[PDB]
């Protein structure tokens, strides 16, 4: 996961002023499962 | 393959060559020419499971 949030205002008078937000978030997941099960059988009967 | 019939597998030959068999437990005639006939049992298992 993340949050990248950034915030910027500014203003000028003798008048101009901005108030700016912009932020961008990402989130991953991932699962992972796995099963192998082996076998063998002998059986020789005299 | 098995083919056909080829010896007289019953020629008695005037004998009474009475056996007993064991394993089906009955008496049996056998031909007067068979050198032996006999019954016991062998039995042989091969399992393989994978």
């Amino acid at each position: 996961e993340a949050k990248h949030c950034v915030r910027i205002e500014t203003k000028k008078r003798v008048k101009k002023t901005k108030v700016e937000h912009r932020c961008t978030t990402n989130k991953l997941s991932e699962k992972h499962e796995g099963s192998f099960i082996q076998g063998a059988e002998k059986s020789i009967s005299l | 393959q098995f083919r056909n019939r080829v010896i007289n597998t019953k020629s008695f030959g005037g004998q009474c060559r009475k056996v007993f068999s064991g394993d089906g437990k009955d008496f049996y005639r056998l031909s007067g020419n068979v050198l032996s006939y006999t019954f016991q049992v062998k039995i042989n298992n091969d399992f393989n499971y994978e």
